[PDB]
């Protein structure tokens, strides 16, 4: 056993190599060690307890998108700057259009240059309408008007793109709250970059506490990062990662498989 | 507004050294230094405490600052922009998707124009939706002319070629080249980067004078494979460390410079035109540790 205390500090190094947030690391090592003490072959057995704990922490099995029973399903996307929100918007429409669902995007980024035009172009590629507003109608009001347009056209799914914002930017987080309040969304998905480092746990927690999320989308998995940011999402927020992106093409949206992520993190 | 490192070091006396350095180790990991650099820093501090060289909380913090400043200074060249002597100088901006290439280029153009430098922009991102439109908005903001591809089938290398040619004929001082985001794991896009460097070099000997790698400050230890591959493939002459106005610290940039010798040359500290600062190592290390 406490010969296994030795490789136990070795998987701490490996998890920290993999960008896993230090408080998540600590609870993982202690949770695994306590099971190692009671569980009582011994080498294959520690590998199994570790792989199994990663899979459990990250949701066990796939979490499906949940849809509104009686109206349009409303999906709000949010996240830090550059993580891939606008691309994921159109990817998501491409993904849900393939399930027979009719879609509509909402151009809610009025700050970044050419952001609306970026979303409008991607929408034309996947063949979904994009709702846009004039200059000087704020994001909370384009949420209101875009949602009304969606209900009038009997759309199955509404997907709202938002500008990137710092989770510590009180004004912009307050704006995100207002967007959510007027959208009344079925899903609020945090978009998280798979290369994200140690801030990932604090990032999810702030978004979940100030906005309240229902899940997450992990992007840029065609990179070569180990993706330890994935381990924090369900552990600090209770909500699963539901989808991953692995490329720039509109089709590169897939379900999140806790099992596959586990092997990638210890890869 | 809690200064983590100030507060854990307030506990230090000789008998508390291990308990304090354990806390210091967690504080550095949380700043994205990584375990390898953190162990080296902490072990060197423990030896200098135990030999009686470091005698107070502030001497320890000064020695902590000193060791990171030493790693940042393990470069072979200067942190200033090194434009050539030929007109125009050529600067390419490169890096992974989403890091801040196009915004940083606009902010750098703003700085050059404040100095009287005549700047021409090249919209070398011919792939992503609205990439030209976005760079055009920055051109109008900063008072630069811009070269934009006519067709949708345009190649990055052809656009930068025409732009560098136009900059030479019209006496521009600097041609700033945007490029589409690419993952260092994508062989054919890294090849396309080699074609741009070769194409620009055929018009002005020595171009490109600068190839600046943009590193997202939110990124953890993946910063290092990024800098390795990009540098191996085209040669990076400086780093741009973006998004430091957030809660990420960018601590992984220390090991990039330490392993590769690429100077950090600018930091991004927001989204407005002015939010690009020339790298000051003293300011950076003071900021990262409080
Ligand atoms: N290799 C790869 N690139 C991706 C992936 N997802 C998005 N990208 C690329 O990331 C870059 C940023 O994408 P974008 O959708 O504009 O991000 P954003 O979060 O909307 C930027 P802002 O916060 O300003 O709105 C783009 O070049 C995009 O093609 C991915 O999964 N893999
Ligand atoms: N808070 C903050 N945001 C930044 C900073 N630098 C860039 N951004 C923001 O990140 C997002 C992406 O910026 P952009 O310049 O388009 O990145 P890029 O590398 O060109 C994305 P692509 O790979 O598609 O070309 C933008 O919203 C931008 O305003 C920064 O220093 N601080
Ligand atoms: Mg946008
Ligand atoms: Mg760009």
């Amino acid at each position: 056993k406490d010969n296994i205390a030795e490789p136990m500090r070795d998987i701490r190094r490996a998890l920290l190599e993999a960008d896993v947030s230090l408080p998540v690391v600590r609870r993982f090592v202690q949770s695994v060690s306590d099971q190692a003490v009671g569980m009582g072959k011994p080498d294959q057995q520690l590998v199994k307890i570790v792989h199994d704990e990663l899979v459990k922490l990250m949701g066990g099995e796939v979490s499906e998108l949940q849809f509104a029973k009686s109206g349009p399903t409303v999906i709000l996307l949010a996240g830090l700057q550059g993580v891939g929100k606008t691309t994921v918007c159109a990817k998501l429409a491409c993904y849900l259009k393939k399930q027979g669902k009719s879609c509509m995007l909402i151009a809610g980024d009025v700050y970044r240059p050419a952001a609306i035009d970026q979303l409008v172009i991607l929408g034309e590629q996947v063949g979904v309408p994009v709702y846009t507003a004039g200059t000087d109608v704020k994001p909370a009001d384009i949420a209101k008007q875009g949602l009304k347009e969606a209900k009038k056209n009997n759309v199955d799914v509404v997907i709202m793109d938002t500008a990137g914002r710092l989770q510590i930017d009180k004004g912009m987080m307050d704006e995100l709250k207002d967007v959510k309040k007027f959208l009344n969304p079925t899903e609020v998905l945090l978009v998280v970059d798979a290369m994200t480092g140690q801030e990932a746990a604090a990032l999810v927690t702030t978004f979940n506490v100030e906005i309240g999320i229902t899940g997450a989308i992990l992007t840029k998995l065609d990179g070569d990062s180990r993706g330890g940011a994935a381990l924090s999402v369900k552990e600090v927020s209770g909500k699963p990662i539901k989808l991953v992106g692995r490329g720039e093409r509109m089709e590169d949206l897939e379900p999140f498989y806790p099992d596959r992520m586990a092997g990638r993190i210890l890869g | 507004h809690h200064h983590v490192i100030d507060e854990l070091l307030l506990f230090w006396n000789l008998a508390e050294t291990d308990r304090v350095l354990d806390e210091l180790e967690e504080a550095l990991l949380v700043s994205d230094f990584g375990p390898k650099i953190t162990v080296r820093i902490v072990e060197r501090l423990r030896e200098d405490i135990m030999s009686g060289k470091l005698k107070s909380g502030s001497e320890i913090k000064d020695a902590l600052k000193e060791s990171v400043l030493e790693m940042l200074a393990k470069k072979n060249s200067k942190t200033e922009l090194q434009l050539g002597f030929r007109k125009p100088a050529v600067i390419m901006i490169v890096g992974v998707n989403g890091g801040g290439k196009t915004t940083s280029l606009g902010k750098l153009a703003h700085r050059l124009k404040n100095e009287g430098t005549k700047v021409l922009m090249a919209a070398g991102d011919t792939f992503r939706a609205a990439a030209s439109d976005q760079l055009e908005i920055w051109a109008e903001r900063t008072g630069c002319e811009i070269v934009v591809a006519e067709g949708d089938k345009a190649k990055a290398a052809t656009v930068l070629s025409k732009a560098v040619k136009r900059g030479k004929e019209e006496g521009y001082d600097v041609v700033l080249c945007d490029t589409s985001g690419r993952l260092h794991t994508n062989y054919s896009l890294m090849e396309e980067l080699i074609a741009c460097k070769k194409a620009v070099g055929k018009i002005v000997s020595g171009a490109p004078n600068e190839i600046l790698l943009v590193l997202d400050g939110n990124t953890g230890l993946n910063m290092l494979p990024q800098a390795r591959e990009f540098n191996e493939v085209v040669g990076i002459t400086g780093l741009i460390l973006t998004k430091l106005d957030g809660s990420a610290r960018g601590g992984c940039v220390v090991s990039v410079v330490e392993e590769l010798g690429i100077p950090v040359k600018f930091i991004g500290v927001g989204e407005a035109v002015e939010d690009l600062q020339p790298f000051d190592p003293e300011a950076f290390v003071n900021a990262i540790f409080s």
